RNA sequence: UAAUAGGGACAGUCGGGGGCGUCAGUAUUCAAUUGUCAGAGGUGAAAUUCUUGGAUUUAUUGAAGACUAACAACUGCGAAAGCAUUCGCCAAGGAUGUUUUCAUUAAUCAGGAACGAUUAGGGAUCGGACGGCGUUUAUUUUUGACCCGUUCGGCACCUUACGAUAAAUCAAAAUGUUUG
């Protein structure tokens, strides 16, 4: 069959927040909508990820990716909010460092409004100052107290705060500094990343607090 | 400046160039490497990246596509976390063509498990 | 044969130029001992000689036997310092 | 003394095992543990005991 | 000002530090400027607008990789060409035994390294055996039949035959 | 005599030691939904093979098998084959220290059974205990990471052997050339 699609696909916007500090983020080319398939499932239901360099227009952030659902169309519009997150591979690939320890935590959350949501985290153990030893190894009971000082404190500071002032948490990197200067007191833990964010599933798909974010 | 997505999968023995919005999800231009020099013995070639590079860019710019972002990988699988000699190319024939990119990244997918 | 001939004499098949991807045998392609005009039959000499030694022999024609001493404990020094370094360079 | 922390270890490692069979390491701390219920109540059966 | 970085250890600071003018003038020839951090201690490289081919910041990503990986800098500096491609080889997991996994890769090394420089005269590479991993620097037929090599050599095959099997190969290829 | 030989009690611990269960993580295969739309591929040359119902590929889910990559060590645990996500439970075990006790219980192995006396010190390695002519936690007391000394206990390196001797084996094959 010759399906040539030149006319029955169209391009589409995609557009950023106010707390993505860039206007535009797309111009995304998908397909007309019509009868027999109408366009709500080959809509709304689309991830979307991208840098959060541009977003934020620090282009030191050209790590920590996020993924995004796309909720809001009009006829040659979009507006996207803050789903997903992940860190950037070779970045994760770039704080692993021979003789110190790497440290997982894959902690379950539901935020108020029943948000579903995960944070992957993995900090790294800091050679201190004035050290001569060609290691800085922890004790796996300073492990294990370590990661309950962890998810303690990601508990502390989770369970409210809801995803405008979550992710207006997140993007600056308060949840790092708050592990940083919370746990050092144990062992220094330097590195503090959050690896990844996991919404699995919106409950809505109401207008009202999209427009909320917006 | 309309940006894109261009992704390439170039094993041992081919290369896929394969531009997508983005998103992912709507395939703009997809070229393999055979359709390319239809030599049997070096479908993965520099400069059949060459010909899918320049016929996937050239193409796309004749749709009007004007920047692209590519991301990279091979058969990361059970195989190399290495390309073959078709994303040099490719991203040397896209690069070369006219177009304009800003940052660069590519995606390989880690067994963290597999024996 | 032939390849005892080749595990055996690999560091000398490979010390002249036949390995463009290593450093030191693509260094040694273009050294000056190999890019004038009778190299691979100096290197034809060095392998007919291991080719005896493998055949009985204990002593090579290519050593220079008679030394001042300070030259020699300099060169079986300078040797063994080159693999102390390697060997505390093993440890990467 | 010391043989009644002797019986208490071994019949709380008897009751362990009783509660899974198969753990069979442990069932060698069982047969060491035994071995020394053999020792110890032998020589001290032979003190007068 | 397109940044990638990866991370070195405090042995290989030295010879990174009096190794490295050598690698940014071989990189500033292709305009990728690069840093050490000294007091994190990690390797930075990054494109500025000048580079005519974007091709090459695979190439130092791949380099600084192969820098912290503990391969002498001319060796990692011959990424550059066209046809040379890292390559890393895992059998830690491969071989689910400790001592009989080390006559396994010492049986790849051999008697004074000669199997494995023969391995690399049949197949035109650069191999090198780091801790649990294996190096190996190339073209990509190379880089296949070392993979061969190491993954026939780990599943008990001794490279005598192995290099009975490339050799009877290269006469075999006319 | 409390033995510079016992087993245990107590304390802060320690171990990628074992058992039960849970918890994730990726990738592999399978299925569905699209965007698809002429090759994908398997290699030394080449073919079987999938392929106008779309195979490869892109994205998004779900189910299952595997394992716990990168930190992973000139280390740590366990006698062995072995031991790698988080968390809980179950018992053991090691090491240190004590102002703890029946006080010879000790040492080596036929019969049998389960699992598959110093070298000579130095520099590093942790697992404790004690001390500090020091930073930082810390809004300052705890406390912990770094640095130092003592100290034990082990896993290995190096030289000299304290010597050997059957040599290829050595801080043990030192005690088979003035043998007890």
């Amino acid at each position: 069959k010759v399906q040539d699609p030149f006319t029955r696909k169209d391009w589409y916007n995609i557009k950023a927040p106010a707390p993505f500090a860039v206007r535009d983020v797309g111009k995304t080319l998908v397909n007309r909508t019509t009868g027999l398939k109408n366009a709500n499932d080959a809509l709304k239901g689309r991830i979307f990820e991208v840098c959060l360099a541009d977003l934020q227009k620090d282009e030191d952030h050209a790590f920590r990716k996020i993924k995004l659902r796309v909720d809001e169309v009009q006829g040659k519009n979009c507006l996207t909010n803050f789903h997903g997150l992940d860190f950037t591979t070779d970045k994760l690939r770039s704080l692993v460092r021979k003789w110190q320890t790497l440290i997982e935590a894959n902690v379950t959350v539901t935020t108020t409004d029943h948000y579903l949501l995960r944070l992957f985290a993995i900090a790294f153990t800091k050679r201190r100052p004035n050290q001569i030893k060609k290691t800085t190894y922890a004790q796996s009971s300073q492990i294990r107290a370590i990661r309950r000082k962890m998810v303690e404190i990601i508990q502390r500071e989770a369970a409210s705060c809801t995803l405008h002032q979550l992710v207006s948490k997140l993007i600056p990197e308060v949840i790092g500094r708050e592990i940083e200067k919370a746990t050092q007191g144990i062992y220094p833990l330097q590195n503090v990343h959050i690896r990844k964010v996991k919404l699995l599933k919106q409950p809505k798909f109401d207008l009202g607090a999209l427009m909320a974010l917006h | 400046l309309v940006f894109g997505v261009a992704r390439i999968f170039a094993s041992f023995n081919d290369t896929f160039v394969h531009v997508t919005d983005l998103s992912g999800r709507e395939t703009i231009c997809r070229v393999t490497g055979g359709m390319k020099v239809k030599a049997d013995r070096d479908e993965s070639s520099p400069y059949a990246a060459m010909l899918a590079a320049q016929d996937v860019a050239a193409r796309c710019k004749e749709l009007g596509i004007t920047a692209l972002h590519i991301k990279i990988r091979a058969t990361g699988g059970n195989g190399t976390k290495t390309p073959g000699p078709g994303a040099q190319s490719a991203l040397r024939a896209l690069a070369r063509s006219g177009m304009k990119i800003g940052r660069i990244e590519d995606v390989t997918p880690t067994p963290s498990d597999s024996t | 044969l032939a390849l005892q001939r080749l595990i055996a004499e690999s560091h000398i098949l490979s010390e002249a130029g036949a390995n463009p991807s290593h450093w030191q045998s693509s260094h040694a392609a273009t050294t000056g001992t190999n890019t004038r005009a009778f190299a691979t039959g100096r290197i034809a000499k060095k392998t007919t000689d291991m080719r005896i030694q493998a055949l009985g022999a204990k002593e090579s024609i290519l050593t220079q036997q008679k030394m001042p001493m300070n030259m020699r404990k300099g060169i079986v020094k300078h040797q063994e310092e080159k693999e102390k370094k390697r060997r505390q360079e093993a440890r990467e | 003394e010391d043989l009644y922390f002797l019986i208490k270890k071994a019949v709380a490692v008897r009751k362990h095992l009783e509660r899974n069979r198969k753990d069979k390491d442990s069932k060698f701390r069982l047969i060491l543990i035994e071995s020394r219920i053999h020792r110890l109540a032998r020589y001290y059966k032979t003190v007068g005991v | 000002e397109s940044s990638f970085m990866t991370l070195f250890p405090k042995y290989r600071e030295r010879y990174l530090k009096d190794c490295w003018p050598l690698v940014t003038k071989a990189l500033e020839k292709h305009g990728i400027a690069a840093t050490l951090d000294i007091v994190e201690g990690s390797m930075t490289v990054k494109t500025t607008r000048k580079t005519y081919d974007p091709a090459a910041i695979l190439k130092a990503r791949d380099l600084i990789k192969l820098l912290a990986r503990s391969v002498p800098a001319p060796q990692a500096l011959k990424i550059l060409e066209d046809g040379m491609a890292c390559d890393i080889i895992k059998i830690r997991s491969m071989v689910r035994n400790k001592e009989r996994f080390v006559k396994r890769r010492q049986r790849l090394l051999g008697q004074n390294g000669t199997t494995l420089k023969a391995l690399e005269l049949l197949t035109q590479t650069y191999i090198l055996v780091h801790g649990n991993t294996v190096s190996v620097m190339g073209g990509y037929k190379g880089l296949k039949e070392v993979r061969r090599v190491v993954e026939d050599t780990m599943n008990n095959i001794h490279p005598i035959y192995l290099i009975k099997e490339l050799m009877i190969k290269r006469e075999l290829a006319k």
